[PDB]
């Protein structure tokens, strides 16, 4: 039973993703966060091996929990009458690296080097675990603040990973790329790294580059801020506006700008302590 | 210029 394992604290956020609060759990006093969603708000149903009826959400969340990774685990979770209850890691301390972007500005391409870096290899890590994550933006990003490592959370607007088209989209449509907006069709992983140009941009810039339906399908890139040639070839690469122009993960750890990386602990002790 | 959240889901 939920309510005698966990103390609940205060609420963390609320919003399409439901309600999570701050949790500690009795068992080890080990931080968690507490996640409920609404039956009556869950979109899609998945099946566990068991056959019980679970949200989408925690089909994707099992799958991407095993070992170590970049991705916020799920540790439990609970069916009540009209909601779930799902139960997550929670490190500590944390920002959303929306709110660390707003807070620093632009950040230093050293630093958004080793970000992104990590955001690459916890997307990675999704797709071979078969999970589309669909949603990645700087606001579903935690920064584990004295361990440097980021971590990817609100799978809700997820996906099983094919190699078939998309023709539902529920994530955030500014990081939506521009097949989706004019044809309402996209393939996974194409559009997975269209949304990681937005993110990167986001990162170097300061905040995201379109804000509107024309500028997504555009095609024109402005950088608002210095940055460098290499940086603007790579973000243009993922920004390209024929899906099979994009580079592959592959080719955007290859890339130049994204060599001689940080160490997650060098990032906190030279950007985060 | 203003920076804003954009809900999904
Ligand atoms: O899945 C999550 N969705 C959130 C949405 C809004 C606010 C907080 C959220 N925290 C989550 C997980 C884990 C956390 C670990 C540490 C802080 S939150």
């Amino acid at each position: 039973p939920l309510e005698s394992q966990y103390q609940v604290g205060p609420l963390l956020g609320s919003g399409g993703f439901g309600s999570v609060y701050s949790g500690i759990r009795v068992s080890d006093n080990l931080p968690v966060a507490i996640k409920h969603v609404e039956k009556d708000r869950i979109s899609d149903w998945g099946e566990l091996p068991n056959g019980t009826r679970v949200p989408m959400e925690v089909v994707l969340l099992k799958k991407v929990s095993s070992g170590f990774s970049g991705v916020i685990r799920l540790l439990d979770w609970f069916e009540r009458p009209d909601s779930f209850v799902l139960i997550l890691e929670r490190p500590e301390p944390v920002q959303d690296l929306f709110d660390f972007i707003t807070e620093r500005g632009a950040l230093q391409e050293e630093l958004a080097r080793s970000f992104f870096w990590q955001v690459l290899e916890a997307v990675r890590h999704c797709h071979n675990c078969g999970v589309l994550h669909r949603d990645i933006k700087d606001e579903n990003i935690l920064i584990d603040l004295n361990r440097g490592e980021l971590k990817l959370i609100d799978f809700g607007s997820g996906a099983l990973l094919k190699d078939t088209v998309y023709t539902d989209f529920d994530g955030t449509r500014v990081y939506s790329p521009p097949e989706w907006i004019r044809y309402h069709r996209y393939h996974g992983r194409s559009a997975a790294v269209w949304s990681l140009g937005i993110l990167l941009y986001d990162m170097v810039c300061g905040d995201i580059p379109f804000e509107h339906d024309e500028e997504i399908i555009g095609g024109q890139v402005f950088f608002r801020q210095r940055v460098s040639s290499e940086c603007q070839h790579l973000i243009r690469w993922c920004l390209a506006l024929r899906p099979s122009d994009r580079p592959t993960f592959e080719e955007i750890q290859n890339h130049p700008w994204m060599q001689d990386v940080l160490l997650p602990q060098e990032t906190a002790e030279i950007h985060l302590h | 210029r203003k920076r804003r959240r954009h809900p999904s889901g």
